[PDB]
């Protein structure tokens, strides 16, 4: 079910990237990599137990704790709302994949 | 009036014809426009200022390093000319109008040009210096267009500061100290912390009134896009281009806008 | 823990990599350039050895496994937590086709 999020949020991020490119041309990239305002990526882990199996739980920046932001680009708000919004979907997909592997 | 026929008439006619003909595809169009501009080489100073316009951003990008070698890939002669890290900044301080002022204003180098926000501040300061230099060369109707562009950039920077960059030390004082009627009445935007407040500040200029409108688009973007998008929408005024006047900058702006539109087209 | 791809469509990765800090999985001492298409994912596999296998990077992503060495990367099932792969869409369609983790998921 959550696999479709990896397409929907990706399409939204692509649209935001096109809008940002139309706004400010080429992004700064390089030193700060530009393209975002949120997503100071740092991941935290937790261990849940279901039927005696230690199913891991995953949280990270823009999908939990350890998140920070500063300024951003022109469409940096739109980029965060689309490109950084896929972070929650990615974290959920990663948690689901880890749980599936452990359960298997 | 007779000076136009005395000199510059052929170049003006060639520029007018090229503009009238205008309407990796985006990269190819940009390269063709840059080649057309270069082949055209009083008006020399205007061309130098027009090139320095984008050369300020090109030099700001090259100031990195940090994957600095990638700057050669975007070496478009229109803005990324080779002639236009404090040790390298001093060397790059030559052959540019805004560089000597930025040498003192941005003497902290990367400290005052951090890639997160302070690099944008240095770019805005350089843009303000370039706009001041261009406005110094007064004598034509392009002064109004240059003032409108500088006002749009300053207002967009102020709106971005009030929206979210206020937490990034872009306070009311920084709305003009670092963020590049505006050259005399920009103080009204120092307290426009809300979209409704932005519209109220825009109400001080009846031409700027109703330009913000609902502010859902254009003003929604940070950096210099808020009031710059208003100038992009109103660029139909630049499309007039009355004859016997400096229209090289107008043609360059129209070509840049066409390139941007082609890029925004992309895969439909 | 850290999480980054660095084997991706550049701006697509940078849109969720580093804006407020952490240097996109600590680029000061880890991570790599987020732009793909310069070479095969053999260097991306080496970076996974240098980033994901370095006990720091937890989640990784390869865009649709276009050149991600699906058979080679399918071995990441062992120790799944430090090698949580992903198949992002955009500029390459996300499909249940052969990949690192989805190939096993296809079973």
């Amino acid at each position: 079910t959550t696999k479709e999020s990896m397409g929907e949020v990706m399409k939204d991020s692509s649209f935001a990237l096109i809008e940002a490119k139309y706004v400010a041309g080429e992004n700064i990239k390089h030193i700060v990599l530009e393209n975002v305002q949120n997503a100071s990526i740092k991941v935290r882990s937790r261990q849940e137990n279901i039927a005696g199996v230690k199913i891991p739980k995953f949280e990270y920046f823009t999908d939990g704790e350890t998140k920070n932001d500063l300024t951003g680009l022109a469409r940096g708000g739109q980029q965060v709302q689309q490109c950084r919004a896929a972070y929650v979907k990615a974290i959920e997909l990663l948690v689901e994949l880890a749980s599936l592997q452990t359960s298997f | 009036a007779m000076t136009f026929n005395i000199h510059g008439g052929y170049l003006e006619a060639i520029v007018r014809g090229y503009r009238a003909g205008l309407l990796t595809i985006v990269e190819k169009c940009t390269l063709k426009l840059v080649d057309e501009y270069k082949h055209m080489l009083p008006l020399s100073t205007f061309l130098e200022y027009i090139t320095y316009g984008h050369m300020i951003d090109n030099v700001v990008l090259i100031v990195t390093g940090r994957d600095v070698q990638e700057l050669l890939e975007k070496c478009h002669p229109l803005g990324m000319f080779d002639s236009i890290m404090r040790e390298l900044y001093r060397l790059v301080l030559v052959d540019t109008p805004l560089a000597p002022y930025f040498s003192e204003c941005i003497t902290s180098e990367d400290l005052d040009d951090m890639n997160i926000e302070i690099m944008r501040n240095t770019l805005y300061k350089a843009y303000l210096e370039d706009f001041y230099k261009f406005c110094q060369k007064l004598g034509g109707a392009t002064a109004e267009i240059m003032s409108d562009l500088l006002a749009f950039e300053a207002d967009r920077r102020a709106v971005n500061i009030t929206i979210n960059s206020i937490g990034t030390e872009l306070t009311r004082d920084d709305r003009r100290k670092l963020y590049s009627l505006y050259p005399y009445g920009h103080e009204e935007l120092a307290v426009c912390e809300d979209i409704d407040q932005v519209r109220g500040v825009m109400e001080k200029y009846p031409p700027y009134q109703s330009i913000f409108s609902k502010l859902s688009y254009g003003e929604s973007q940070m950096l210099d896009k808020a009031f710059y998008e208003e100038e992009v929408k109103r660029l139909c005024l630049a499309f007039e281009q009355q004859f016997h006047y400096g229209v090289f900058f107008a043609y360059m702006r129209l070509r840049e806008q066409e390139i941007r539109n082609l890029m925004w087209i992309s895969e439909c | 823990s850290a999480l980054i791809a660095m084997i991706a469509d550049e701006d697509t990765v940078t849109g969720f990599l580093l804006a407020g800090v952490g240097n996109v999985d600590l680029r000061r001492k880890t991570n790599y350039l987020i732009v793909d298409s310069k070479t095969t994912v053999k260097a991306i596999e080496d970076a996974f050895k240098e980033f994901t296998t370095k006990e720091d990077i937890a989640i990784v992503l390869i865009s649709q496994y276009v050149a991600n060495m699906i058979r080679f990367l399918v071995d990441s099932y062992n120790k799944p937590i430090p090698a949580i792969l992903e198949i992002p869409s955009k500029d390459h369609p996300y499909d249940p086709a052969h990949d690192s983790v989805l190939s096993r998921v296809k079973n």
